[PDB]
């Protein structure tokens, strides 16, 4: 009945695979600002 | 999360990046200042005629 479970097997494993996003700013490219100082780009082209 | 299209459109299919920047790391005040400057010299030294 002895699983033959070791501390560092136990404690220690393989971690889970997991996906981080990063925030959509960052995917997109930079481009010079409009009028207003703020950079504008479209609704429907919003990344993820 | 990201929110709703119409929260963050303008209204003319258009959404600044600050709004989708959902972390808060990039920002966009980058604002214009025009150059506002002229000398004395060229103010009150203007070409000028009178009759004689």
């Amino acid at each position: 009945v002895r699983d033959f479970g070791t501390t560092h097997s136990e404690s220690y494993k393989v971690p889970p695979h997991r996906v981080r996003r990063v925030c959509p700013a960052s995917q997109l490219a930079p481009r010079p600002p409009s009028v207003d100082g703020h950079y504008k780009l479209s609704v429907y082209a919003i990344p993820s | 999360t990201l929110h709703t299209i119409s929260s963050l459109d303008y209204g003319d299919g258009r959404t600044c990046v600050c709004r989708i920047c959902v972390c808060g790391k990039h920002r966009c005040t980058d604002p214009k200042l025009p150059f506002f400057g002229e000398t004395t010299y060229r103010d009150e030294y203007v070409p000028k005629s009178t009759v004689r």
